[PDB]
């Protein structure tokens, strides 16, 4: 959702919010009901949520920032409800990932952001980082907290 | 040991309140200690049975 400011939030943004938040909750809800049906209490599914660090700080994103920030409620509800044996949350705050070439992402200003001391990532490095979160050590933490 | 048939004792588990206590107590202990239902084993007689050691309750079962 691009150049959708708060004046312009309509049908596309309300649908996007359903894709990116309410139907994410309904899909973890569904895997909890299927795992419980079969009394599976010891094989939790690690949910990896794509979070943003940038909630509202650009604008024109429609309800993207509302979508992203409301998944941070799952780090609290994991303690406060009855689905922690079925589900574990591993929220990944994904950072600057370069696309293909020139037009893709904002590739032309990557070099300039890196001069500040920030690091950007190839898609293959960002893939690496997120497959990190599925290693046996950080699967082990997820299941604690 | 000798006679060990599928569904053994399950006729008496439908009717009897006193049987039900015995099986339900045992089945809940095996589930929380060794991560399997003995009732599933007796009723269905599966060929394979994977215990999983995932989660707080799974690490406890793995220590057993």
């Amino acid at each position: 959702e691009q150049g959708i400011e708060l004046e312009h939030i309509d049908s596309k943004s309300e649908f996007a919010h359903r894709i990116m938040l309410t139907n994410i909750l309904r899909m973890m809800g569904c895997v909890k009901k299927q795992k419980s049906a079969r009394g599976i209490e010891t094989r939790p599914a690690q949910v990896i949520l794509p979070m943003s660090p940038n909630h509202g700080t650009f604008g024109g994103d429609g309800m993207y920032s509302e979508s992203k920030l409301s998944l941070e409620t799952l780090f609290n509800r994991w303690h406060s409800e009855s689905w922690a044996n079925q589900l574990t949350v591993c929220g990944a705050i994904i950072g600057w990932t370069r696309g293909t070439g020139l037009m893709s992402a904002n590739n032309i200003i990557a070099e300039g952001i890196e001069k500040m001391g920030v690091r950007t990532f190839s898609q293959k490095e960002m893939a690496f980082n997120l497959l990190g979160l599925l290693t046996p050590e950080v699967v082990e933490l997820c299941q604690k907290s | 040991q000798g006679s060990q048939e599928q569904g053994m004792g399950m006729d008496l588990y439908k009717t009897s309140k006193a049987a039900q206590d015995v099986w339900n107590r045992a089945d809940n202990h095996f589930k929380d200690t060794y991560g399997f239902s003995i009732l599933d084993i007796v009723i269905n007689n599966p060929v394979n049975l994977t215990i999983h050691f995932g989660g707080e309750k799974g690490k406890r079962i793995r220590e057993n």
